[PDB]
Protein backbone atom coordinates (compact mmCIF):
# COMPACT_ATOMS: atom_id res chain seq x y z
CA UNK A 1 0.00 0.00 0.00
CA UNK A 2 2.60 2.38 -1.19
CA UNK A 3 -0.65 4.49 -2.52
CA UNK A 4 0.00 6.35 0.48
CA UNK A 5 3.24 7.14 1.27
CA UNK A 6 3.97 8.26 -2.25
CA UNK A 7 0.79 10.30 -1.82
CA UNK A 8 1.66 11.46 1.37
CA UNK A 9 5.68 12.00 0.23
CA UNK A 10 3.95 14.65 -1.86
CA UNK A 11 3.43 16.26 1.30
CA UNK A 12 6.64 18.49 1.26
CA UNK A 13 6.05 18.84 -3.72
CA UNK A 14 3.73 22.24 -2.39
CA UNK A 15 4.80 22.86 1.08
CA UNK A 16 8.03 24.20 -0.86
CA UNK A 17 5.59 27.51 -1.05
CA UNK A 18 4.78 27.59 2.79
CA UNK A 19 8.55 27.45 4.15
CA UNK A 20 9.70 30.23 1.38
CA UNK A 21 6.15 32.49 2.49
CA UNK A 22 6.77 31.78 6.12
CA UNK A 23 6.21 34.57 8.59
CA UNK A 24 7.66 37.72 6.87
CA UNK A 25 8.74 35.64 4.15
CA UNK A 26 12.29 36.13 5.76
CA UNK A 27 12.64 38.40 3.72
CA UNK A 28 10.87 42.13 3.66
CA UNK A 29 12.33 43.30 0.25
CA UNK A 30 15.19 44.50 1.85
CA UNK A 31 16.01 45.97 -1.88
CA UNK A 32 19.06 48.25 -0.55
CA UNK A 33 19.33 49.39 -4.34
CA UNK A 34 16.26 48.06 -6.70
CA UNK A 35 14.87 51.23 -6.91
CA UNK A 36 17.78 53.36 -8.76
CA UNK A 37 18.26 50.32 -11.39
CA UNK A 38 21.06 52.88 -12.90
CA UNK A 39 24.21 51.42 -10.87
CA UNK A 40 25.77 54.51 -13.10
CA UNK A 41 27.92 53.40 -16.12
CA UNK A 42 30.54 52.37 -13.57
CA UNK A 43 31.95 56.19 -13.44
CA UNK A 44 31.78 55.74 -10.25
CA UNK A 45 35.47 57.91 -8.79
CA UNK A 46 35.09 60.83 -5.88
CA UNK A 47 37.53 63.58 -6.01
CA UNK B 1 -8.90 6.11 -3.58
CA UNK B 2 -8.05 6.49 0.44
CA UNK B 3 -6.20 9.62 1.70
CA UNK B 4 -6.56 11.17 -1.29
CA UNK B 5 -10.84 11.82 -0.74
CA UNK B 6 -10.15 11.73 3.24
CA UNK B 7 -7.21 14.29 2.58
CA UNK B 8 -8.48 17.56 0.59
CA UNK B 9 -12.03 17.07 0.41
CA UNK B 10 -13.23 16.28 4.42
CA UNK B 11 -11.93 20.62 4.89
CA UNK B 12 -14.67 21.29 2.57
CA UNK B 13 -17.19 18.39 1.37
CA UNK B 14 -17.40 15.04 2.65
CA UNK B 15 -17.66 13.52 -0.22
CA UNK B 16 -15.45 11.29 -2.20
CA UNK B 17 -14.13 12.14 -5.42
CA UNK B 18 -15.81 11.88 -8.76
CA UNK B 19 -19.00 14.06 -6.97
CA UNK B 20 -15.98 16.45 -6.07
Amino acid sequence: KLLITIHDRKEFAKFEEERARAKWDTANNPLYKEATSTFTNITYRGT
Amino acid sequence: KVGFFKRNRPPLEEDDEEGE
